This record gives C-alpha cells, sequence and structure tokens, in this order.
RNA sequence: GUCUCGUAGAGGGGGGUAGAAUUCCAGGUGUAGCGGUGAAAUGCGUAGAGAUCUGGAGGAAUACCGGUGGCGAAGGCGGCCCCCUGGACGAAGACUGACGCUCAGGUGCGAAAGCGUGGGGAGCAAACAGGAUUAGAUACCCUGGUAGUCCACGCCGUAAACGAUGUCGACUUGGAGGUUGUGCCGGCGUGGCUUCCGGAGCUAACGCGUUAAGUCGACCGCCUGGGGAGUACGGCCGCA
RNA sequence: UGAUUCAUGACUGGGGUGAAGUCGUAACAAGGUAACCGUAGGGGAACCUGCGGUUGGAUC
C-alpha cells in the first residue's frame, strides 16, 4: 500500500516540475495509480512534496 | 551608476508582443525595450525578428550598469521566446540559467469566450 | 523548466535543452487550451472523438498489414 | 511552367570582345529584332565610357554592373491569411539581368540627343552611385529591408 | 428478500482547509509606450502605465493524476481532510418460504435559463455603450460592461432531459479490450459492470447483433397524411 | 337571479390561400459565424447574443 510518507518512493511518479506521471507511462495498474495520485496530494499539503517546480 | 554584473532578463512573450527587462537579482528593473517600441507594428510587431531588435536595444540600454551575468525568464507563448535569448547570448552577456515562469491556473478564472471568426 | 546552464555548455546546447525541457512539460499546449473557455460538451465532444479515432485507426493499420497493393 | 522542362539557351558571345555578358546586355537594348542597330549603339557608348576612364570598355562596364546588381529583392507570399512581401535572395544570374535591364530602362528616359549617348551618361553616372537604375537598387533594397521580419515566409 | 465477512467508487448531505492563477489596493525599482486586430480604432499611459519585486484584500474554480476510467433511477457527481449517510458487488454458509413482475390516477426527484427574499460579487458576461467591418451591420471582430453565473431558503418542472431505443424475466455461434471481485497451480478458472468488431437471425435500407433492433412471455406509455397546431377556447397548476 | 347554447358587433390577434411588388439572405456545402433544443434578453424582418445540452457537424 502507498504511503504519503513514503517520500522516496514518491518521487519516482512525480515529474521534474512536480506533475503525477501518467499511469501510462510508468505502466502502473489503475488501482495504484488512484492511490498514488491520494498519497501525492496529501504530501503536498504536508510539504513533503512540492505543488509546482518553482518553489 | 551602481555596478551589477548579476542581472535577471524577464521576457513577457505574448502573441502580440514581446517586453525584456532587465532587473538586478532582487526585482528592481534596470533598463527595458519592447517589440512594439522598436519600429515595428501591426503584423511586424509580433515576429521573432522583432523580438530580437528588443532584445539589443535592452542590452543598450543597460550597457552603463556593467552587467556581465544573466538567468533568463521566459514567459508567455509568443513568437518571441527564443530569438530573444539567442540575442541575449550574443550580446555578450554569460546565459547562466533559462527558466519557464508561464503561469498556469490550477483548475481558476473563466477564459473568455471562444471567438467566432 | 529550470534549465541551469553547466560549465563549458555551449549556449546553444543549453538553448536545445531548455527547448525540450518546454515541450516535454506541454507548457506551450496548456497555455494555448486556456486562451478561451470550452464548454463541457464541447471539451466531452472533443475528448469522444480523439478516442474514436486513436482506435479506428489502429483497427485499419491491422487490416494493412493483411494485404498487398502490388 | 508546372513541368519545369525549361532547360537553357547558347547565346553568342558579341563579336568585338566575345563577352557574352555583354551580348545579353545587347539583346536587352534590341527592339523589333533589329540587333546591328543595336550593336552599334552599345559599342558607341562603350567608347565613350572607355576614354572617360581609364579602364577597357569591359572593366568600366563590369563596374557600371556592381553598382546596380541588386543583392536582395521582396516577392509576395499570399499564405493562410493574407500576402507579405518576403524578402528573397536574388540568384547570380537574375543579378546581371536586373542590372542590365534597369540600366537600358534609365537610360531611355533621358533627355540627351542620341540613344548611344543616353546609354553613356548612364553607364558612367553608375559608376559614381548616381542618377536612376542605382537609385532603382537603392530603392529595392530599402523595400527588402523594411520587410526583414517576413524572412522566414 | 434477511444475516455474516470483505472490496472498489467524482453516489449524497454538512463542516474545515491547501496550493496555482486572475482582479483590486499599497509600496520599491524603472521609462515611453501598452493593449488590441486581418488591418485598425475606441481604451489605458509622463497625473509614471505596461514590465518587474514585496506585502495585503477578496471571490470563484480545483492543473497534473484523467482514462470509448468510476459512481448514481435519471438530472448529474472531480483538490485534500473530518463527520453523517444511500446503493452496488464478491466468497462461503445460515435463514424466510412466492413474500413476485408491471402500473392508469397519485406522489417524489428533475440540467441550464428564469422568479421571490436576504447575502455575495474575483473572473466571465445576455442587455447596454463606444470602436470597427459593411451598401447597411440593431451581427460576426475589438474596448468596456449590468442582470446573471456564487451562497441560504422557497418557486418553476422544461431540454436533441438522446441510446432520438419503457420496465421485468427466459433463451440463442464468436473475437479483442477496459474495470472491479474471487478460486486454484506468472498459469488455469469463475462472478459483476463496461468499450469496439462481427455470425445466424432481423431490418425499407442504414444498421442491430447475448448490454438485440434476434427468439418469446407479463404489464404500461404512445402513433394513425402534411399544414393549421402542441395553437385557440375551457380546466388545473404557477408570483410571473 | 344564474347556467348553457346559437346569432351578431366598431375594433383587434394571429392563421391559410393566391399572387407576386418592396426589404434583406436565416437555412441547405464548414451555406461563408457548424446546425439544432430548452430558456432569457434584444432587434424592421428573416434572426442575433448569453447559459447549459445534442450530433441529426465539415475539416483535422
Ligand atoms: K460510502
Ligand atoms: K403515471
Ligand atoms: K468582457
Ligand atoms: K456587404
Ligand atoms: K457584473
Ligand atoms: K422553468
Ligand atoms: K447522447
Ligand atoms: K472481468
Ligand atoms: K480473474
Ligand atoms: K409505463
Ligand atoms: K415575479
Ligand atoms: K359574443
Ligand atoms: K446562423
Ligand atoms: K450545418
Ligand atoms: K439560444
Ligand atoms: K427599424
Ligand atoms: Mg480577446
Ligand atoms: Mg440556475
Ligand atoms: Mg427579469
Ligand atoms: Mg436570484
Ligand atoms: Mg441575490
Ligand atoms: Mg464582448
Ligand atoms: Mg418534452
Ligand atoms: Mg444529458
Ligand atoms: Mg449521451
Ligand atoms: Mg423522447
Ligand atoms: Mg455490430
Ligand atoms: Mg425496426
Ligand atoms: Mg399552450
Ligand atoms: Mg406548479
Ligand atoms: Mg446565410
Ligand atoms: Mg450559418
Ligand atoms: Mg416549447
Ligand atoms: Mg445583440
Ligand atoms: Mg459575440
Amino acid at each position: 500500500e502507498i504511503d504519503y510518507k513514503d517520500i522516496a518512493t514518491l518521487k519516482n511518479y512525480i515529474t521534474e516540475s512536480g506533475k503525477i506521471v501518467p499511469s501510462r507511462i510508468t505502466g502502473t495498474r489503475a488501482k495504484y495509480q488512484r492511490q498514488l495520485a491520494r498519497a501525492i496530494k496529501r504530501a503536498r499539503y504536508l510539504s513533503l512534496l512540492p505543488y509546482t517546480d518553482r518553489h | 551608476r551602481k555596478q551589477v554584473s548579476d542581472g535577471v532578463a524577464h521576457i513577457h512573450a505574448s502573441f502580440n508582443n514581446t517586453i525584456v527587462t532587465i532587473t538586478d537579482r532582487q526585482g528592481n528593473a534596470l533598463g527595458w525595450a519592447t517589440a512594439g517600441g522598436s519600429g515595428f507594428r501591426g503584423s511586424r510587431k509580433s515576429t521573432p525578428f522583432a523580438a530580437q531588435v528588443a532584445a539589443e536595444r535592452c542590452a543598450d540600454a543597460v550597457k552603463e550598469y556593467g552587467i556581465k551575468n544573466l538567468e533568463v525568464m521566459v514567459k508567455g507563448p509568443g513568437p518571441g521566446r527564443e530569438s530573444t535569448i539567442r540575442a541575449l547570448n550574443a550580446a555578450g552577456f554569460r546565459i547562466t540559467n533559462i527558466t519557464d515562469v508561464t503561469p498556469i491556473p490550477h483548475x481558476g478564472c473563466r477564459p473568455p469566450k471562444k471567438r467566432r471568426v | 523548466p529550470v534549465i541551469k546552464v553547466r560549465e563549458n555548455e555551449p549556449f546553444d546546447v543549453a538553448l536545445r535543452r531548455f527547448k525540450r525541457s518546454c515541450e516535454k512539460a506541454g507548457v506551450l499546449a496548456e497555455v494555448r487550451r486556456r486562451e478561451f473557455y470550452e464548454k463541457p460538451t464541447t471539451e466531452r465532444k472533443r475528448a469522444k472523438a480523439s478516442a474514436v479515432k486513436r482506435h479506428a485507426k489502429k483497427l485499419a493499420r491491422e487490416n494493412a498489414r493483411r494485404t498487398r497493393l502490388y | 511552367p508546372r513541368r519545369r522542362v525549361i532547360g537553357q539557351r547558347k547565346i553568342l558571345p558579341d563579336p568585338k570582345f566575345g563577352s557574352e555578358l555583354l551580348a545579353k546586355f545587347v539583346n536587352i537594348l534590341m527592339v523589333d529584332g533589329k540587333k546591328s542597330t543595336a550593336e552599334s549603339i552599345v559599342y558607341s557608348a562603350l567608347e565613350t565610357l572607355a576614354q572617360r576612364s581609364g579602364k577597357s570598355e569591359l572593366e568600366a562596364f563590369e563596374v557600371a554592373l556592381e553598382n546596380v546588381r541588386p543583392t536582395v529583392e521582396v516577392k509576395s507570399r499570399r499564405v493562410g491569411g493574407s500576402t507579405y512581401q518576403v524578402p528573397v535572395e536574388v540568384r547570380p544570374v537574375r543579378r546581371n539581368a536586373l542590372a542590365m535591364r534597369w540600366i537600358v530602362e534609365a537610360a531611355r528616359k533621358r533627355g540627351d540627343k542620341s540613344m548611344a549617348l543616353r546609354l553613356a551618361n548612364e553607364l558612367s553616372d553608375a559608376a559614381e552611385n548616381k542618377g536612376t537604375a542605382v537609385k532603382k537598387r537603392e530603392d529595392v533594397h530599402r523595400m527588402a529591408e523594411a520587410n526583414k521580419a517576413f524572412a522566414h515566409y
């Protein structure tokens, strides 16, 4: 299960600018792509990850 | 009249015009030039060439400041995104950093209605 | 898109890189799409059309590797 | 043409000097197929020009050409919306064809006595960047200058 | 139909919060243009704009993820977090014992616009004004801009409210996918929902084709040449 | 004193038919601003504009 705290893994699924990478490019399953997006959005709110790269 | 050597070039590249503003590192403007004020109106003003002429004139307006190094911030989709940077390097400045700062709303306000031409 | 020109990197090489990082960010396509408002019925109509085109073209490609022209 | 099947035609060199370059200039000057009448006019103007300077008939002719040959011109280009006068590079052959045509046209407009004298005064001013023809080359370079922004259409 | 265990979900109602952007306000730097178009002009600017930096105010919408993806009776539903809450599906069993299907009248829900009262108002923008275009231009284009769009409560009850396809059940060759369960040893099964193609059959043809427009049963709604007309008059409903 | 029904009435509302005069050119092709639906406002007229919706849109 994906953890919003597990920042090291989450960084694999965001671009250099901070955007979530499409599942068609990373080859992620749909059910887990939805968990990644939720986790990434929680991490952004806690300032563990950036919203946009111009931070 | 104070030397700076380390400035920032801001390129405002809209579909109709190009504005080039050179500031120091704290946002204080030192000089500016625009494609529209460099002798081009109408369809000529919105070209990459007119943007290049504006980049040169801006480089001249700040030659007293002794600027040596430049970061470049590009903003907008206009045709003067690249010819202004090419001309800033040909002007003698050392282009240290290039960045896109085009604003993107994360939704934001409703845009104007589509044109029926 | 934050291209830091590294030492000894010629300017043209940095210029082509910044261009690459822009196109890979889709900033230009995103700005052009936000210039005017698109009605939700229009957005849905053109999302469906692009999927019908992606599909019906692949289905004809399969029928073009199993046929001779001469 | 659409099919692009147009090669090149050989032109005989002029009698007195054996220069194909000069023989074309006689052709541009000729009217009604009266070539000998044009050969005489060119030869007379060329001698007045040869004694008005220190150079031979040819070297004085080339110096006249070098000051009238255009390097860039404008051509129209109708694209999605309107038409822009795009500046285009003039190919080396068209440079000579335009230079000769403007000289002959300028000389025909003067008010001296004979055409041999008119051509002589134009070929002489062309050596000093004066008169028409040279001015026509200036007007073309200006137009192509004011449209340099359109140098990619 | 009930119970047990679990699963996915923009299903609903209430509250909170985050970041991007627009506008406005203040200040710093800075100086002659900006903005707009096919080209212009109206408009804005030396009373210092536009550009750039800092701080503040406020409203609305939630980039990427995002998908012929998901959920919902339909209308519809999209940041994140909490609270209240509906449905669906699956695996093993246990339980009730035809408790079912459909439905005139009735009742409820029902996009957008619109209406009432009280709020709110950034952006957008009917009406309106000016600038253009034009033979004219009550338009298309440009610069502005008010209702309205937003919130609470009430009304209205209509849409190409569409799959132009009523609901329920049974039966009848195939192929490739999506999505979500579950059994077994990536491999083999077995459920739910869903996209495209196509067989028989059907169809005026186009096409439909196990999610039927095929083969049947139950019940309901509806049609009967075009125009007049979904109009008049009357009734009921509505503040209009 | 009501109801209902028939006749009639200055004037007025739209409708049909004929005929073609005047004004434009809304639709059919991407019909030259894709068309149409509901609604609202505006306009000599066909109509135009806003908001949501449909494909019964050409091009790509
Ligand atoms: K729930
Ligand atoms: K009923
Ligand atoms: K506006
Ligand atoms: K006209
Ligand atoms: K308003
Ligand atoms: K209504
Ligand atoms: K539909
Ligand atoms: K399945
Ligand atoms: K399975
Ligand atoms: K029914
Ligand atoms: K009212
Ligand atoms: K009566
Ligand atoms: K129309
Ligand atoms: K049409
Ligand atoms: K309408
Ligand atoms: K009128
Ligand atoms: Mg606009
Ligand atoms: Mg509403
Ligand atoms: Mg009203
Ligand atoms: Mg109201
Ligand atoms: Mg109100
Ligand atoms: Mg407007
Ligand atoms: Mg109806
Ligand atoms: Mg609908
Ligand atoms: Mg639909
Ligand atoms: Mg119907
Ligand atoms: Mg089929
Ligand atoms: Mg049928
Ligand atoms: Mg009625
Ligand atoms: Mg009512
Ligand atoms: Mg028309
Ligand atoms: Mg039309
Ligand atoms: Mg109606
Ligand atoms: Mg109007
Ligand atoms: Mg309009």
